[PDB]
RNA sequence: ACCCGGGUAGUCCUGGCUGUAAAGGAUGCGGGCUAGGUGUCGGGCGAGCUUCGAGCUCGCCCGGUGCCGUAGGGAAGCCGUUAA
RNA sequence: GCCCGAGUGGUGGCCACUAUUAUUGGGCCUAAAGCGGCCGUAGCCGGGCCCGUAAGUCCCUGGCGAAAUCCCACGGCUCAACCG
């Protein structure tokens, strides 16, 4: 897809996307862009320039809103929050509240279009229902993260919360871009801040 | 029979409330076709998605239970003996849905049992072309398959015309209600274990879609 | 031999079909059911084994086995070793000479006809029978006759009455 | 690739050139060649190690390529080589190498006679010879009267 | 050793399949493999393949188009008549409309159906279907 | 008898005999093929560190030695590139 | 009341069921069952590439494996068995 420029490569850069952590697995090596003297992996730049553009397309596409955002981080559980207020669609749980798909029994249950997980090693329940409704699947994954069942990837940090905060925001300009309300060419009218996560009082 | 067949699924049609979208576009009257689900691979979460295809008239769902099983667990100063069924779901047409239920009681077990097995629904690709010529109507499976639970080793085979469902009998009763009428059965290992052997055969069954040929090139 | 029985006699599903069977045609005793399956059967198995074979085997293997079926009369004017095997054990037995006496008129009911043939009020051919079994060819058809007979030497044979108050033939 | 034979440890994986005609940044002629195997067989050096040598110092991998065709009957390299002179052991250096070391064994095991280890490579030794000689007897380094045994091993060698 | 190079080809390719890898890679290579790859290739089961022959050996490149179920090499290789063709034409393949039972042959290397439109025969070398 | 206090054969060495085990990984051997991850031992390699010694570490590779686990197998436990 | 019917049943033998003899078509971690481990003789089984023979192997022809029984047709005996 479309050349790295800033906004764009400035962004990923400035926000702690490029660092990742431990351990790299065979499927994964594709998007990893380095070695560090140390077992700390740098992820490659521009394929988030990259994988974050077809994800504007792919979630503009499904425009009704049952778009389900969850996060099992408490991290990222503040980001996640203030996207699905953008959008239009959310479930909130620490954990998934399983039946959520696989169950309409539930006081909570929806029916979701697409998903959006931040780990895959956390949110494997949300992904063990995302296998049997036959729901497609786009994410954040970290050197550490597989790619079994994980059909459409963006390789982001998400271990942290200025990337943790960078993503959903750029996302949440990307959608409203394609769908056409504000675009991704355009600086967004939200500040990156509420995205961005404090602790005064636990 | 006739037009009384849209009627039962109208009647359903009249008090169904759909959960899912699939239970919505079905009760719709949209994508009206069976096997226009199956392909897309579109969740059966609703049993009446199906009551919605099959009226009272032409495909006759066949429903039958094969086993009622009685078993225990021991419990406090207690024995709790609940029931199990294995249940059949199907159209002499090429569909088919094999079910099992555990239960308490026993009537409920049939119930779930029935319900359980709309669920799992199958189609049964029949052998157009036959074996020989094509010469009108699919008598039996395309290709020799077999199946496999625990222990028990089906092979279905196809066959001559009349010469028909070549099976012990539990299987015999599973396939009829598959729609082949013709086929050779080579079992192999115990049987004796219904649920399975029943397994198989509709596991069986299943697979002949799963076959990758050349004529569909 | 010229018999079978399928390795469970007493299963209901097999036993079902002959009783419902043993009064439709009416026979004696089940040996007779069986003596046509078990002729069926034969046909079935070669009719299969000869169209499997190498296509350069004599054809007249087959010809000969389509041949019969026509002379017989199952098979009317279809070309295909398939659609022998398309036969069931009522296409047989509607072939004897039992269903072909009720059938033409020349009994009031297939019950009857069991009395006719033995005590020989039935002519076939020049010839009488004895045997209700008797396979009736097509040509073989056209045949059926009273001539030195307790039905017809006059007209005032109670008999004759008894046959015409039913006039109905057909599937036996 | 591996046999792991008395062991169970995959061998080693070192691997050719998959240099099918040889290098001509290298420079050497028909003539050339000759002299240099010649010379290191004169040494008291043996055919893998004149293989070496002249990999090492004359940057040669293997002489197959860089020779043949020079007569295309078949590939020409060190032995081939020396036996067209008659400089070529009778014995293929393979089954010499085997049966020299096998008669230093004897002498340990005479002098030290309670162990099992080195008992037990005599036994792993000689059962490697015994096959290379079989085969060379068809083959025909080594005539068809020949039996092999230790006193015949300590004949060979002195 | 190896034995049967033909036959851990073949054992690769059809594990290949199963897997659902691309491309294939088989080190060990032949006459027997070549041949059958190209009888393979010819009734189509198989893309295209490179053999490239280092000095070492020939190795085999395949692509992997997904249409092969099952191709395995016989055991002792029986001989076969022509008039028992129809025995192990029953066993061995899946049905009447597929036909590489691949034999080798007075003519060269056929399939099955190869084979019997020429009408000649002999020793079993391997299946395809 | 378990527990305690004495005690011979034996336990040790040399030469010989004997040849058994839950002698197990209850898993004969050889070759090829079939996601991965991690720890570890030894060998190679590109670096940074250095006490200038591969001493301390990162990664790919080769050989071995554990654990976890995809596809598959299994009756299940489990096994799963050290295959069952 | 069910079966079968001038038969029907008892004991014994053989084959099937019994892929419980595994060629087709079995296993062997814990169900029976791996030899405690190795060596190599007899045997079986064998990388690629070229040429000869054509022993196996396939193809064709030709000599020949009695009649009977079997299978199919037609014909004969009222019918079939049985026979031609």
């Amino acid at each position: 897809m479309a050349d790295e420029y800033l906004v764009p490569l400035d962004q990923y850069l400035a926000a702690g996307v490029h660092i990742g952590t431990q351990q790299k697995t065979k499927d994964m090596k594709k998007f990893i862009y380095r070695v560090r003297q140390d077992g700390l992996y740098v992820l490659d730049v521009r394929k988030t320039d990259e994988r974050l553009k077809v994800a504007g397309k792919f979630l503009a596409k499904f425009e009704p809103q049952s778009i389900l955002a969850v996060s099992v981080r408490l991290y990222g559980q503040k980001p996640v929050k203030k996207f699905g207020e953008v959008t239009g669609a959310r479930a909130i749980p620490g954990r998934f509240l399983p039946g959520t798909m696989t169950n309409p029994a539930v006081k909570n249950f929806f029916e979701p279009d697409v998903l959006i997980v931040t780990d895959p090693r956390a949110d494997h329940q949300a992904m063990r229902e995302a296998v049997e409704i036959g729901i497609p699947i786009v994410a954040l994954v970290d050197t550490e993260n597989l790619l079994s069942y994980v059909d459409l990837a963006i390789p982001t940090n998400n271990k942290g919360r200025k990337a943790l905060a960078l993503i959903y925001w750029i996302l949440a300009r990307e959608i409203l871009y394609n769908r056409g309300e504000i675009q991704s060419r355009e600086d967004f009218k939200i500040p990156v801040e509420e995205f961005e996560m404090k602790i005064v009082r636990r | 029979m006739s037009q009384e067949w849209k009627e039962y699924a109208k009647r359903v049609l009249d008090e169904w409330e759909p959960k899912t979208k699939l239970g919505m576009m079905v009760k719709e009257g949209q994508i009206t076709d069976i096997h226009e689900i199956f392909r897309r691979g579109y969740q059966i979460k609703e049993p009446e998605i199906i009551d919605v295809l099959l009226p009272e008239v032409n495909a006759r769902e066949n429903q039958e239970v094969l086993d009622i099983a009685l078993t225990v667990r021991m419990t406090d100063s207690g024995r709790r003996v609940r029931f199990r069924v294995l249940a059949a779901v199907g159209n002499r047409d090429g569909y088919v849905g094999l079910g099992i239920g555990h239960g308490k009681e026993v009537g409920i077990a049939i119930r779930k049992a029935i319900n359980y097995a709309k669920l799992n629904i199958i189609e049964i690709k029949r052998g157009c072309g036959s074996w020989e010529c094509r010469c009108r109507r699919p008598h039996s499976v395309p290709f020799a398959v077999e199946g496999k639970e625990g222990s028990v080793r089906v092979r279905l085979i196809p066959g001559p015309r009349g010469l028909g469902l070549v099976i012990g009998d539990v299987g015999k009763k599973i396939l009829r209600l598959a729609g082949v009428q013709d086929v050779w059965s080579q079992t192999f290992g115990e049987t004796r274990t219904t649920v399975n052997f029943a397994k198989a055969v509709f596991n069986a069954l299943y697979n002949t879609n799963r076959v990758a040929i050349s004529p569909e090139m | 031999k010229k018999y079978e029985t399928p390795p469970h006699p007493w299963i209901k599903e097999r036993l079902d079909r002959e009783r419902v069977l043993m009064d439709k045609y009416e026979l004696k005793n089940k040996k007779e059911l069986w003596k046509h399956e078990t002729q069926l059967k034969n046909f079935r198995r070669r009719a299969r084994r000869l169209l499997a074979a190498r296509g350069k085997q004599a054809e007249i293997e087959r010809e000969q086995l389509l041949a019969r079926l026509k002379r017989l009369g199952l098979l009317p004017e279809d070309a295909v070793l398939d659609d022998v095997l398309s036969l069931t054990i009522e296409d047989i037995l509607e072939r004897r000479l039992q269903t072909i006496v009720y059938k033409k008129g020349l009994a009031r009911t297939m019950r009857q006809a069991r009395q006719l043939i033995v005590h020989g009020h039935i002519e076939v051919n020049g010839q009488i029978i004895r045997s209700p079994s008797y396979l009736v060819l097509k040509e073989e058809e056209d045949t059926i006759t009273y001539a030195r007979t307790s039905p017809f030497a006059n007209p005032q044979h109670p008999e004759r009455m008894m046959i015409e108050k039913a006039k109905q033939g057909g599937e036996a | 690739m591996a046999r792991m034979h008395a062991r169970k440890r995959g061998k080693s994986g070192s691997k050719r050139p998959p240099r099918t005609a040889p290098p001509i940044w290298v420079e050497y002629t028909v003539e050339e060649i000759e002299n240099l195997v010649v010379k290191l067989r004169k040494e008291g050096y043996s055919t893998a190690m004149i293989g070496t040598i002249l990999r090492d110092q004359y940057g040669i991998p293997s002489v197959k390529l860089f020779k043949d065709p020079d007569n295309p009957n078949r590939n020409l390299t060190i032995t081939r080589i020396l036996e067209k002179h008659g400089l070529a052991p009778e014995i293929p250096e393979d089954l010499m190498f085997l049966i020299r070391r096998a008669v230093n064994l004897r002498k340990h095991l005479e002098q030290h006679p309670k162990d099992l280890h080195s008992m037990r490579g005599l036994q792993l030794i000689e059962s490697k010879i015994r096959r290379l000689v079989k085969y060379y007897k068809r083959k025909g380094k080594l005539p068809k009267n020949w039996r092999y045994d230790p006193e015949t091993a300590k004949l060979l060698v002195r | 050793t190896l034995l049967d190079p033909l036959a851990n080809a073949l054992s690769h390719i059809t594990n290949s399949e199963r897997v659902g890898k691309r491309e294939v890679y088989i080190k060990p290579a032949s006459k027997l493999i070549g041949e059958v790859l190209r009888v393979m290739q010819k009734y189509g089961y198989i893309g295209e393949f490179e053999f490239i022959d280092d000095g070492r050996a020939g190795v085999y490149r395949v692509q992997l188009l997904g249409r092969i179920n099952k191709a395995g090499a016989i055991k002792p290789r029986f001989p076969v008549k022509v008039s028992e063709f129809e025995k192990w034409e029953k066993r061995f393949l899946p049905a009447f409309e597929f036909g590489i039972l691949i034999v080798s042959t007075s003519q060269g290397v056929m399939s099955h159906k190869e084979a019997i439109e020429k009408g000649i025969g002999g020793r079993l070398i391997a299946y395809v279907y």
